[PDB]
Formats: C-alpha cells, structure tokens, sequence
C-alpha cells in the first residue's frame, strides 16, 4: 500500500513537470518559425519594392 | 487483504493515468496555439506583398 | 458438511471483494480515455482556430 502511496507521490509531480516542460519546448521550437515569418514579411517588401 | 490492495492500487492508478493523458496533450495543444501566430505571419507575408504590388 | 459451510464462507467472500475489485477496475481502465477526451477538446478547440 505504501508502496503505491509512493508511487503516486512520485509519478503525479513528474507528469506535472512534464507538463511544463513540453509546454516551453514546443514554444521554443515554433518561435523560430515565427520569427523566420517575420523578417521575411520585410524580405518580400523589399523584393517586390525592386518591381 | 488483497482486494484493499487492489482497490487502493486502482485508486492510484486512476489519478495518476489522468496526470498522463493530460501530459502528452499538453505538447499539442501548446503547438496548435503558437501554430496560430505562426500562421497569422506566414499569411501576412502576401498580405504585405499585395499591399505594394499597388 | 463443515467442508461445504467454510467453501461457502471462503467463496462468498472471494466473489464479494471481486465484485468491487473488477469495479475499480474498470473505472481505472477507461479514466485514461475519458481525460485524453476531455483534452482533445482543447486540441481541436484550437486546431480549427488556426484555420
């Protein structure tokens, strides 16, 4: 019994870790995208300004 | 004794099994949700080139 | 005759603790489907807000 006390003491904090940490890697990974998006909005200006 | 270990075992088990099923959703939902953003860019790169083919 | 009176005690009481076991089970089982559910209606909640 005590052992499954234990069980659960450890499993729900690391799932709850979990949690966090694969929210800010899958903000870390997209940010790049949104900025990459971002400075092409002023590429394609410039490359539509040559026109 | 061993139903109440079985019962309490399960009992754990419930909880804990919940915790889970969240922690791996949680990875797609935080992605939907910068896809977003991400999107909202991507879509206005043309927004800012039609501006100026004006 | 005694033999039978304990297989009785025994028995009875077997089957009553497994009726509730088998209960518990169950619930355990399926609780994982019905949060991954629950969930996904965030998922989707947002998967269509991109569009």
């Amino acid at each position: 019994i005590e052992m499954a006390k234990a069980q659960r003491d450890y499993e729900l904090k690391k799932a709850a870790y979990d949690i966090e940490v694969n929210t800010r890697r899958a903000q870390a990974d997209l940010a790049y995208q949104l900025q990459v998006a971002k400075t092409k909005q002023q590429i394609e200006e410039q490359r539509v300004q040559v026109q | 004794s061993k139903r109440a270990f079985e019962l309490q075992k399960s009992a754990f088990s419930e909880e804990v099994n919940i915790k889970t099923a969240e922690a791996q959703l949680a990875y797609e939902l935080q992605g939907a949700r910068e896809q977003q953003k991400i999107r909202q860019e991507e879509i206005e790169i043309e927004v800012v080139q039609r501006k100026k083919q004006i």
